[PDB]
């Protein structure tokens, strides 16, 4: 019952604040929207009425 | 027989030599140069 017992809770705190300011900083750079269609079509079984 | 014509025509009579001068707006440099290069800034995570 140390410093020495706080190591791991240490290391996620500075993972955590690492994970961070490694995208506050970066860049934000927007990518152009593509590939947009209608091909969404459904299938199936008609009715074809007797008669 | 039919002849087409025109009205309302718009020309600028001067009656005096002097109306011949214009003015422009230039640049300048001689106190407000052009830049050359960017700021270069540099940025740090607070």
């Amino acid at each position: 019952m140390a410093s020495t017992t706080r190591l791991v809770n240490d290391r996620k705190q500075l993972e955590q604040q690492v994970k961070d300011d490694a995208r506050i900083l970066a860049d934000a750079r927007g990518l152009n929207i593509t590939t947009v269609a209608n091909d969404s079509a459904t299938g199936g079984q008609a009715i074809r009425n007797v008669g | 027989y039919v002849a087409v014509r025109i009205s309302r025509f718009q020309l600028e009579v001067l009656r005096d030599l002097h109306d011949l001068v214009r003015s422009r707006t230039y640049l300048d440099v001689s106190k407000s140069p052009l830049a050359t290069t960017p700021i270069r800034v540099v940025e740090y995570v607070r």
